[PDB]
């Protein structure tokens, strides 16, 4: 009829409160209705027609509603926490009951799989009185909510204890230890899975006095506190629930890559494998893949092959080759941007993600439209339409990108499909195609050109960017959407305050505390994540301190100019974080601590330290009052405290400007505030 | 070969990796969530504002992040999708929300530059009106009663959308939802409810963080796992199907019997509670022609 | 040669005179949003004194378009700027500067 | 015990307090008889015993072939001993641990009892390091007990029971 719901009754918008479900409808209409309800079916009992139900059922939902991506999220300790020898202790306490598990992780753990379902974990899970390592046995009780779970390790006798409210728990058997060996590895840390509506907390005991039965068990048995000799909190890594694209590992048990050269005849290909099918657990599910380069779109839009054409323009092209076995249906191909995070098991392109800002004159009037989106591909089904031999070659969709106009094209057999699309100026495009395994061959990225169209390689490359013969460089290659990663949980949140002024003032939110991070970016993958996190990142820690290296290199023994150059690229406030903040790695700190010195003191440090054994006293009277005591009682004074009249060399900075032209900013070092 | 070094390397700024102080980012949004769709009961067409009491351009060397707008789901989930949980990020910084900076329209991470009268950026004594279209999807910002010359349009409704503000620190600003929660300094467009009508019965509306983490100590930190979809946020009335079922003769001729029983019920009830006749059509009057 | 946008307005009537010193604060980025050089990074205001070639006549002519206590966005293409030479170091060779400028104060 | 373990500690009872150390002389009695194995094993088979019927009932009162289906643990000495144990230990404190570790210690390289009581009466002057974290915070979590002090605890008594638990704790672990 139109009726919508409403918090408030109006009859005009036709707006009603009872437009709820049941479960939440208010009594009062509910027993309004109620009552006829039974006096009819009592009615119905006393007429001589007897009601029986059809049938009581006993099924669980499973309360697995959540995402279908996300069963569970687990929370760990940082790797470099690993205790390797001693006796620890930590705490979990349990605000609900439920699918949760606790203990000690190999600082290898995958995020994605569950606690102690392979070797990687030992865990207890209380929610089925179990434990878990590379398998399930049966091990202690079930807790119940507020229940604090003591975990202790011994890497002494290798051995792992867990007590429920103080009391030691016990498998089958009447043995207190849950693991009775291990190997020590690489160490362990405290970790713990939680599923849907799940409610945990971890303590590490920092301070002693809000553990709740460690003096019950654990403070007389020799176990510390996992954070007892610590003045610092321990960083977090939890789960990442946003998937990433990485390059795809040669170890993966579904997808194997191969790299084909490029022959005079052929062109550089890509090949993706479904190395799994035709066997068990192979996984069938959509797999989203895309080349680790993107395409940059011009800044500015403009309003056989012909080598000037070749020479001038601004086309790149690529082809994918969805193998014969390979249903095209279930293969997209196009383009995406760094944007791109959505996975999901069934993938369709009506469904990407889009929206469209519009902007017009003052009186309305609409003078442009732009169409946003992170996902600009092709299906291959559609793309070939009526039902083709399937064995006259592979499908080979092609891609074509106009960065001068940010046009992007497709062409199926030679011919130009009617999808299109425009994308904004400055757009980043990652080759990808989306693909779901009907066959071991599934497809390959073909890296050549067409006609009067310009290799990929040359709009990824700038080295090659006049380069017609195709190519496929190192540092181009494949990568998948995976959910393999953790999150590094920030140590200091900012301080917002939110209340309610009052009815007509409505809700105040306060912010005043300034919070920083220090945000590394990576040029090609177009994303940014916290340095911080590079504790657990070791190639980008040992490339990022030999850049840091590098740095000094450049400007090392007096480089002025050099130097000023790098106050561009490391400023100061990025330099007084680096030094104080108390997280940061230590190759990075020293890397910033060595940085600093050499670009703002090392100048006029090495030149007081060379006139340093050289004494020109001048003669003033400030000379005359030097004495060799500062009293009569000839007690040595605090070496360099008085007053010193030698001959120094003057201290001199300049500011480093970029708007400037002066060129004589170029003498001495970059200014620094020394106070 | 340092000088050489230097200009062929550092300019590009697109192989080594590159550093930037970056300012933290946090989201508030009301406890509500607007959705649309066949067969369900939510209005399409929601309003809200946000006042900004105080705003300190430079807190520190970067410049304060300040945005208002809307933000949306991914696939009923309460998880405002698509974004990071950390900071750095605000509202229109991806495809899941739709932001206004006062100057700027901002989504997927894309800013464009919006007409409006006596442009500027947010500052003290601000009035921002929000308005979002479900029925044709569209959102529209006013700044101090003024429109703004830019709209999104064509987004997903997939999911379920949330009055959103982004910020740095250094700023005091103010929600208001309508009715008891903020009155309106200016009249919302035809059409258009305040967004505190949209809070369920049982429910209280409040403001809270956007994300599940936030300011507290190690050991009083609540850890969450993964969260139920909202299948009460859309209420869909899908009853048992009746067409398809027959009512025998029998059960017809006691139907006659339960009908007049149930008339008799109505009728003496209302004769023991008190309607009787009335010649006029009130509400108050509480009588009825049956 | 540079195009200019206001963030927040100034008093609109105090502009730049010739032989006079702007004292400004700016931020640097180049056009893709990277930033190379900002004053307010530094905690010590730029002074420049008008027509004398001091700085990139981009933002030279831009600060003189500016008025005094205002906030603006400045997009100075090469040929107001390093140009195809550029800044070694820096600035890239053909690259559109954006600057985030107050004008603090005309002395 | 168990019903009343937790008043105990909670509330420390010199009174019950004996119990332990009476338990610690039925222990080092029952190492001191090879007998009560067999016996044992006879006992059981006459008169049915399996410490299961005691085993899984206490759980609901604290609120919180023959050959391979019998097993020794559910034994009432070895079982009372773990229940009272913690009493004890509690009654030891973090700087008599040290005394403790050293009982234990020449227990293992099988110095008399006797000798040995002289040997910790004059140790017991010698005190430990008094500045170091570790034992600072010990004792900070200890000091909440008012009268547990080795000022008020008589040293060559309890340097006796120290010996006593330390070959207690010899014996059940390592013998
Ligand atoms: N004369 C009456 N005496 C008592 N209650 C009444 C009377 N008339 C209506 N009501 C109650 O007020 C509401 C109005 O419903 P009504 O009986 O008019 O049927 P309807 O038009 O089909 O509406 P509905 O679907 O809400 O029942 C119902 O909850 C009903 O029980």
């Amino acid at each position: 009829q139109g009726w919508t719901y409403g918090i408030q009754q109006d009859v005009k918008n036709r707006r009603n409160p009872r437009l709820v479900p049941y479960t939440l409808l208010d009594d009062r209409t509910k027993k309004s209705n109620k009552d006829s309800l039974r006096e009819a079916v009592r009615t119905l009992l006393g007429y001589g027609y007897n009601l029986e139900a059809p049938d009581q059922d006993h099924a669980a939902r499973a309360e697995v509603c959540s995402g279908t991506g996300e069963r569970f999220r687990i929370f760990r300790a940082e790797k470099t926490y690993a205790v390797k020898a001693g006796r620890w202790y930590f705490e979990f306490e349990t605000v609900t009951a439920g699918d949760m598990r606790v203990g000690w992780s190999r600082p290898g753990c995958q995020p994605d799989q569950e606690l102690g379902s392979d070797e990687r974990a030992f865990a207890f899970d209380g929610f089925k009185a179990q434990r878990w390592h590379q398998g399930n046995e049966h091990y202690g009780r079930s807790w119940q909510a507020g229940d604090v779970v003591g975990c202790m390790v011994d890497m002494n006798e290798h051995t792992m204890m867990f007590t429920l409210n103080g009391e030691i728990l016990l498998d089958d058997s009447g043995s207190e230890l849950a693991f009775k060996d291990f190997d020590v590895g690489d160490g362990f840390i405290p970790v713990c899975s939680l599923g849907v509506a799940q409610v945990g907390r971890m303590n590490f005991g920092k301070d002693v006095s809000t553990l709740k039965y460690f003096t019950i068990c654990g403070l007389q048995e020799g176990y510390e506190p996992f954070a007892v000799n610590t003045n610092r909190d321990i960083t977090m890594w939890l789960s990442k629930r946003l998937p990433q694209f990485l390059q795809v590992p040669s170890n993966h048990e579904h997808i194997e890559v191969t790299r084909i050269d490029g022959t005079i005849d052929s062109s550089p290909c890509l090949k993706v494998t479904q190395k799994s099918f035709g066997s068990q657990n192979s996984n069938t599910d959509i797999m989203f893949y895309r080349l680790s380069m993107p395409i940059e779109c011009a800044e500015v839009f403009s309003k056989r092959d012909d080598y000037d054409f070749l020479m001038q323009t601004s086309t790149y092209y690529y082809s994918v080759r969805i193998f014969p076995g390979q249903e095209p249906a279930n293969v997209w191909v196009g383009w995406i941007t760094s944007d791109f995070h959505q996975y999901d098991t069934g993938f369709d392109l009506d469904r990407v993600r889009t929206v469209t800002v519009t902007l017009g004159d003052e009186k309305g009037k609409v003078h442009e439209s732009i169409k946003r989106s992170n996902c600009y591909m092709v299906c291959a089904g559609e793309s070939m339409s009526p039902g083709q031999g399937r064995n006259n070659n592979g499908l080979e969709i092609g891609c074509v990108v106009d960065a001068a106009s940010g046009l992007l094209t497709f062409i199926a057999n030679g011919k130009e499909l009617s999808t299109y699309y425009q994308v904004e100026p400055s757009t980043k495009l990652f080759p990808a195609v989306f693909a779901q395994a009907t066959s071991p061959n599934v497809f390959q990225f073909e890296l050549g050109r067409i006609k009067n169209v310009m290799p990929l390689s040359a709009g990824l490359f700038k080295s090659e960017h006049k380069n017609p013969v195709p190519q496929c460089p190192p540092r181009l290659h494949v990568q998948f959407l995976s959910h393999v990663l953790w999150s590094r949980m920030p140590n200091q949140f900012l301080k917002v305050d939110v209340s309610r002024i009052s009815e007509r003032q409505g809700w105040l939110v306060q912010c005043l505390d300034p919070l920083q991070f220090m945000s590394l970016h990576i040029p090609e993958e177009n994303r940014s994540v916290d340095i911080l996190e590079l504790t657990e990142q070791e190639e980008l820690l040992k490339f990022h301190y030999h850049t840091l290296r590098l740095y000094s290199a450049v400007c090392a023994l007096g480089n002025h100019r050099v130097a000023h150059a790098l106050c561009s690229h490391v400023d100061e406030p990025q330099l007084l974080y680096a030094i104080e903040n108390k997280y940061m790695p230590g190759l990075l700190r020293a890397g910033y601590y060595d940085l600093l010195i050499d670009i703002h003191l090392s100048s006029y440090a090495t030149a007081r330290l060379m006139m340093n054994n050289e004494y020109i006293v001048p003669m003033t009277e400030e000379t005359k009052s030097i004495t060799l005591f500062p009293d009569e009682n000839k007690k040595h004074g605090l070496p360099g405290i008085g007053l010193s009249t030698s001959l120094r060399p003057r201290m001199q900075f300049s500011s480093p400007s970029f708007v400037s032209i002066s060129n004589e900013c170029y003498q001495y070092s970059p200014e620094f505030p020394l106070d | 070969n340092q000088h050489l070094i230097c200009d062929n390397l550092l300019p590009g700024r697109d192989l080594l990796l590159q550093t930037r102080l970056v300012n933290h980012v946090s989201s508030m949004r009301p406890n509500i969530f607007l959705g649309v769709s066949e067969g369900s009961a939510q209005y399409k067409k929601w309003y809200y504002e946000l006042m900004v009491d105080h705003t300190e351009p430079f807190v520190t060397a970067e410049a304060t992040h300040l945005r208002v707008g809307w933000a949306s789901t991914e696939g009923y989930s309460p998880y405002p999708g698509g974004g990071e949980e950390w900071g750095g990020n605000g509202v229109g910084d991806d495809l899941f929300s739709y932001g206004f900076d006062g100057l700027h329209l901002w989504s997927g991470c894309i800013a464009r530059t919006v007409s409006s009268p006596n442009q500027h950026l947010l500052r003290t004594d601000d009035v921002i009106s929000c308005c979002l279209d479900l029925s044709a999807p569209s959102i529209s910002f006013r700044i101090n009663g003024q429109p703004v010359q830019g709209m999104f349009e064509n987004f997903n409704i997939d999911g379920l959308f949330f009055p959103v503000v982004s910020f740095s620190a250094g700023i005091k600003v103010r929600f208001l939802l309508g009715g008891r929660h903020g009155e309106f300094k200016f009249l919302p467009p035809p059409g258009y409810a305040p967004c505190y009508e949209a809070v369920l019965p049982k429910e209280k509306l409040k403001v809270e963080h956007s994300r599940e983490y936030k300011q507290e100590r190690t050991y009083t930190r609540d850890l969450l796992g993964p969260t139920v979809s909202l299948t009460q946020a859309a209420f869909t009335p899908i009853p048992v199907d009746t067409s398809q079922i027959v009512l025998p003769p029998h059960l017809e001729r006691i139907r006659e019997k339960l009908a007049e029983n149930i008339h008799e019920l109505w009728v003496m009830n209302k004769i023991e509670l008190g309607w009787q006749y009335g010649p006029v059509r009130d509400d108050n009057k509480r009588q009825h022609p049956c | 040669g540079v195009e200019i946008e206001t963030i927040s307005p100034g008093d609109g009537r105090t502009f730049p005179k010739k032989g006079q010193t702007c004292v400004v604060h700016y931020t640097g980025m180049l056009q893709n949003g990277k930033k190379f050089d900002s004053s307010r990074d530094r905690n010590k205001p730029f002074k420049f004194r008008i027509g004398k070639q001091e700085v990139i006549k981009g933002f030279e002519e831009g600060a003189a378009q500016m008025s005094l206590g205002q906030r603006a966005k400045l997009t100075c293409t090469p040929d107001v700027a390093y140009g195809a030479t550029g800044h070694p170091g820096v600035i890239p060779p053909n690259a559109t500067l954006i600057f985030d400028v107050e004008l603090l104060n005309l002395e | 015990v168990d019903y009343n373990r937790a008043k105990w500690l909670k509330e420390p009872n010199p009174e019950a307090e004996e119990l332990f150390r009476m338990v610690a002389e039925v222990f080092i009695y029952w190492s001191k008889s090879h007998n009560f194995k067999r016996e044992e094993q006879n006992f059981v088979v006459q008169n049915e015993i399996n410490n299961m019927s005691f085993l899984i009932t206490d759980t609901k009162s604290k609120m919180s072939r023959k050959g391979d289906r019998y097993s020794m643990q559910t034994s009432l000495i070895v079982a009372a001993l773990k229940r009272l144990l913690p009493i004890g230990l509690n009654i030891c404190a973090p700087g008599d641990q040290e005394l403790i570790a050293l009982a234990k210690n020449r227990f293992s390289l099988k110095d008399t009892e006797d000798e040995v009581r002289d040997i910790i009466r004059s140790n017991i002057h010698l005190q430990g390091k008094l500045e170091d974290p570790a034992i600072r915070w010990q004792m900070a979590l200890y000091k909440d007990l008012p009268n547990r002090t080795d000022d008020t605890s008589d040293p060559e008594k309890t340097v006796e029971r120290v010996l006593d638990i330390a070959n207690v704790l010899f014996h059940l672990e390592q013998k």
